Parts: structure tokens; sequence; C-alpha cells
């Protein structure tokens, strides 16, 4: 079967631009996932000097995953939203290939370095300023992808890179649309047509009751989660992974981590809580007066934050456990947090010395 | 997907009609721009069967449609056969359109029954085109697009339209199947999807002699290329009127130019 004019082919096949040819990559791969590899790369021709990432998705062909990121990141231009810059598409193996300006850092990367001079008691937070700011632009990326219909779901620390030196020094960049939808994407009433999840951290307590609506409400909850742990070093709602994997919506100990540190809600924090389609298994398994002398502010308390801070204040309406109570992204950039001295800044890192180590490449075998 | 002025769609693929007839010069030694017409909407209404057969809703046919249309506006006929195109087209959309990827099973036996049962005057033998062809042609169709995927239609803006006259349930139903009629034409090529609903609007009122007059003033738009849309939904009604696909696309798709084997 030859469905293809040769003409054409010929044509086509002479004048593609192959990654290959166009990039050098080998042994610089920075980064692994369920998304696929992450390579730092330079131009073979010498006409820039600049460093790029490429990602190769995971798998052969065109996955749901490949497909919306392509999709979206073809339509989206914002300064806090990672920039598609080209598509290659390797018709050999059928793997595709996703080209962007490289990000040096990242949030997990920052964090792991400050949790681990706290635990060589050699300590350092994370500084105040650098904090806000980060937080301000994330917020404003994610404020931009809402008001265009987009829905992140898979906010979390490896997804919001930083920009080291260079003409957008310090710039946040939300990265990996691999579970983005729109307001209006169809459910699907069996699994969520989305890579595997093994760690559920940033996951709202609606999504663990079995709430199937994409909302925006979802990633601002993810971005209280991110707040947090700036503030602490560590991840607020760190849990165990479970010992035997399903793929159904509630998570027992997760839920359980999230109330010795919240509370457990009362029926007028959360009046729809007896709507989720989990809410009888939460009566099941748990009882309220277990978690009686638990909140945020003795949470937070404990990890030197003042509660009467304008951090902890905003920290709390991002957190908020019923999602029609939660803060939106607008509503947080207008929060006087932002507005008490330092005010944040464009480049996160203020002009001054970043002390965090340039990514290390991987040489491992898979 | 929440702005058209900023889209790929507005910004690449709202194309020049002089361009468009330039380009398919290359076709139309072979075909008179009559039969070029017919052949698109005899795949218009492949692509509206597959999606039928799939149980696809029209969201995603629509976009299957607009991705056929594109490809052919560029390129020519011959370039890849468009009975391998049209179910390809359909593919790649569900994806898109969070529908998910239909099993290699049901999209070859989607294609197989409908152009054995709904086709069979245009298509004597059974389609020829295994799974490795569709995802062979899905990767061309996709870099051949420049990676442009998301597609807007005219019928979120008509149902915003109807709910502004508060006539809903009146002219709805109507006016969303003119709507799907204008897939006959090269509309989704030439102009925004709410210029394409107001028009349907229009012509629905027509239709249905209801005066909207007022609000039709009321509305800030280029009401000039409003008409023309509604002159080319008034026209593809006598085409369709004179237009018997079942006696005439065997012969239509005979001197459609084919893709040149390899030497
Ligand atoms: N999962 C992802 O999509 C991802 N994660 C990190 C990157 C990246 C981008 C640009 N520079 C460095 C890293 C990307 Cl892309």
């Amino acid at each position: 079967m030859e469905f293809m004019d040769y003409d054409f082919k010929v044509k086509l096949s002479s004048e593609r631009e192959r990654v290959e040819d166009l990039f050098e990559y080998e042994g610089c791969k920075v980064g692994r996932g369920t998304y696929g590899h992450v390579y730092k790369a330079k131009r073979k021709d010498g006409k820039d000097d600049k460093d790029y990432a490429l990602k190769q998705i995971e798998g052969t062909g065109i996955s749901m995953s490949a497909c919306r990121e392509i999709a979206l990141l073809r339509e989206l231009k914002h300064p806090n939203v990672i920039s598609l810059q080209k598509v290659f598409l390797s018709h050999a193996d059928r793997k595709v290939w996703l080209l962007f300006d490289y990000a040096e850092h990242d949030l997990w990367h920052i964090i792991k370095f400050h949790r681990a001079s706290k635990a060589n008691k050699k300590p350092v937070q994370l500084p105040r300023g650098m904090v806000k700011s980060l937080l301000y632009q994330i917020l404003d990326g994610i404020h931009y992808l809402h008001a265009n219909w987009v829905l992140h779901r898979d906010l979390k620390p490896a997804n919001i890179l930083v920009m080291g030196e260079g003409p957008e020094r310090g710039r946040v960049k939300i990265a990996d649309m691999g579970f983005a939808r729109l307001f209006n994407s169809p459910l699907k009433p069996l699994a969520d047509l989305d890579p595997v999840v093994v760690t559920f951290w940033y996951r709202a307590p609606e999504l663990l009751l079995g709430a199937r609506h994409y909302t925006k409400a979802i990633d601002i909850w993810a971005i209280g989660c991110i707040f947090a742990e700036l503030l602490t070093s560590e991840p607020i709602f760190h849990c165990r992974q479970e010992d035997i994997k399903t793929s159904n919506p509630y998570h027992h100990d997760q839920l359980d981590r999230i109330f010795n540190v919240m509370g457990f809600p009362a029926d007028k924090d959360w009046e729809d809580i007896k709507k989720m389609p989990e809410h009888s298994t939460l009566m099941k398994d748990f009882r309220r007066n277990t978690y009686t002398n638990c909140s945020l502010i003795k949470y937070m308390e404990k990890h030197k934050v003042k509660p009467d801070s304008k951090a902890f204040h905003l920290l709390q309406k991002l957190l908020t456990m019923d999602p029609i109570k939660r803060i939106t992204s607008e509503q947080a950039m207008q929060d006087p947090y932002f507005l008490e001295d330092p005010l944040p800044t464009s480049d996160v890192f203020a002009g001054c010395q970043i002390p965090y180590p340039k990514r290390e490449f991987l040489t491992e075998e898979e | 997907a929440g702005n058209f002025w900023q889209s790929s769609h507005y910004l690449q693929w709202i194309l020049d009609k002089q361009d468009l007839l330039k380009e398919r010069q290359k076709d139309l030694k072979f075909l008179s721009e009559e039969e070029y017409w017919k052949l698109q909407i005899f795949f218009t209404n492949v692509i509206q069967a597959l999606g039928e057969h799939l149980k696809l809703r029209q969201q995603v046919i629509a976009t299957a449609t607009v991705y056929f249309k594109r490809f052919y506006a560029r390129y020519s006929l011959k370039s890849i056969d468009p009975v391998l195109m049209a179910p390809t087209c359909v593919f790649l959309a569900s994806k898109v359109e969070e529908f998910g990827v239909v099993s290699n099973t049901r999209l070859i036996a989607a294609a197989t029954s409908v152009l054995k049962t709904r086709f069979s005057y245009a298509f004597p033998k059974e389609f020829p085109y295994r799974m490795n062809h569709i995802l062979e042609c899905e990767f061309y169709l996709l870099e051949l697009m420049d990676c442009c995927l998301i597609v807007y239609h005219p019928y979120r803006p008509l149902l915003q339209y109807v709910q502004d006259m508060g006539q809903e349930d009146m002219l709805l139903p109507l006016a969303w199947r003119i709507v799907n009629d204008t897939y006959r034409t090269d509309l989704c090529l030439l102009y925004p999807p709410f210029m394409i609903a107001l028009a349907c609007l229009h012509v629905a009122c027509v239709v249905q002699q209801k005066d909207a007059r007022q609000w039709f003033a009321e509305l800030s738009v280029d009401m000039e290329k409003i008409l023309e849309i509604i002159r080319v939904i008034l026209k593809l009604y006598e085409q369709w009127k004179n237009f018997d696909e079942r006696k005439e696309m065997a012969t239509i798709l005979s001197k459609m130019p084919k893709p040149k084997p390899p030497p």
C-alpha cells in the first residue's frame, strides 16, 4: 500500500527538520519521569549559544498526554507558562520531541537544597522575598491558564521551573501539560486518561472523596500546597505510597495526613461533604474526634510561620477544604501579602547570587 | 481555547479565498470547480458517517472535518489518499477533543463497514488500509498542519446568541442543523466561527419567518461579511438540490488525481 504521492514524499523527507541533525543532546539527559525524558541540548549549527531543553515524550505515537501538551502549548502565550518552540516528529521510531528554552532550576530542586541544609544542622530556609515572588508568578501563570479555559491538574514543585542566568533570570515557568483539560472536557466514566500517579500530596480533598469534576479550585489547592512547602521546606501533606495501588479515587492514608494537619472539617466548614461519592466510606473509616487538636495554625506555628502573618492568612485561604470556599487566583494576587514589604520581583532571585547547583547529567542505564 | 483572536485557528487558518483558489489549480486540471466542490461534500459526508458509527459527538466530527479541509487546502488531493485521510482525521480529532484513542479494531471496523454499507456506489472494494497506515498518516497530518490542533466551531457562539435572543427552544434546532450543513462548504477556512453562527441564525430566522431585525441591528459586527456568508448558505442548498452524490461520485472519484507510485 502506497498512500502518499512519491514526489511529495521525497520532498518532505528531504526538507524535514530532524532533532538529531539540529541538536546535540547525546548523554545530556537531565530528567526522567512518566512524561518521558528531558535533555539539555545545544544547536549543532553555531548560530546561537543558548541552552535548550528537549523533551522526548514517553512511548510511541501520539498518546493522550502528547496530544494535549502539543494542542495546548501550541495556543498558549504568557511569561509564566513554558513556551513550545518546536515539535519534532521522528517518523522511523514514531517518537515526539518538544523544544523549549532551558530552565536551569525548578522548585523541586530548590526546596530539596533548603531541606538538605536544615537536615545538615547547617540550616537555611528559603528567603521570604523569593518565596513571595515565586507564589505571585505561579498565581499569574495559573490565572492566565484559567482565563484561557485550561486547567493544569498536575501542579507540584517539579512542574514549576525557574529560569537561570540569561535574559529571563528568575522567571517562573509552569511546565508539563500532560494532565491538562479544558473546562468543558468530557467526563470519562472510567479512569481519567492521564499518566499513572502514585503520590497524592498535592491533590485536593474533594478528589480524594471521589468528586469527578475538573475545577479551577483543584489547581488553587495544589498551589496552596506549594506555598506551604516553600515556607517550611516540607511537603505539608507528605504521605507514604500505598502498598497496594488501585485506580479508585479514595486514598485513606492521604486523607488521614490531611486531617492531621488541617483538622477534620465541621459540618459548617464544608456542607457539601455529604454529597461526595465517598462520604459514607469517610464516615466508616474516620471519627472527627481523632483530630480535635489539629489545625493549620498549630502545624504552621511549629514550622516558624506566624499565624498572624499576612503569608499565613493567604495560605489559609488557598488551603480551604471546601472548594467553593477556596480563594481564586485573581483574588489571591490582590491579597495584601503582595503589598507588604518586600514586593514581589520579576526576577525571583532579586538580582542576588543563585546558590542552587545546576542540574546534573543522568548517565545510568534505564 | 478561550480566545479566538489569539488562536492558531485565527492567525494561521483563516485563509484568503484567492490564495485558496490559487492552490487548488493543481487539482483542477483533472476536475472542474463544480466537481471539486462535490468531492469536498462527499468527504464531509464520509467523515460524518464515520463519526456516527463510532458514536462521536458533533464537535469531534466537526474538528475532524476541519483538519481534512485544512489539509487539502494546502496540499493536492493526490498527496495522500483522502480515503485514508478521512479516518485518520477522525482518529486524531478524537484524541484532541478528549474522547480518547479509538481502538485498532473499532477504527478499522468503522472505516470498513461505513464504506461498505453507506458508500458502496463509490467504493466497490473494501477499505484497503490497516492501522499501521492510519498511524503513519497521523504523524504526517500532525506535522503538515504545523501542529495546529485546537479548532473553534460555530456551535458555542450559536448557543450564546440564541440565549441572548431568548429564543433557544424556537430557533436552536434549525440553526444548529444549518451549522452542520456549512461543513459542506469552505466557510470554516474563510470566516471566524461566530460570524458563521450569525449567518446560520439569520437563515433560520428567514426560514421560520421570525423577525429579529432589531436584535441583529444591535450587534456590532461587519454585516457585509455576514451577508457574504448568508449568500454561501443559500447557495449550498441550491447545490444540494442539484447534486446527486450517489449517481455522480464514482465518475468524480475516477477523475481525481492519484498519488504517483515510487519508481
Ligand atoms: N515534565 C516536563 O514537561 C518538564 N520538566 C522539566 C522540563 C524542563 C524544561 C526546560 N528546561 C529544563 C527542564 C520539562 Cl519540559
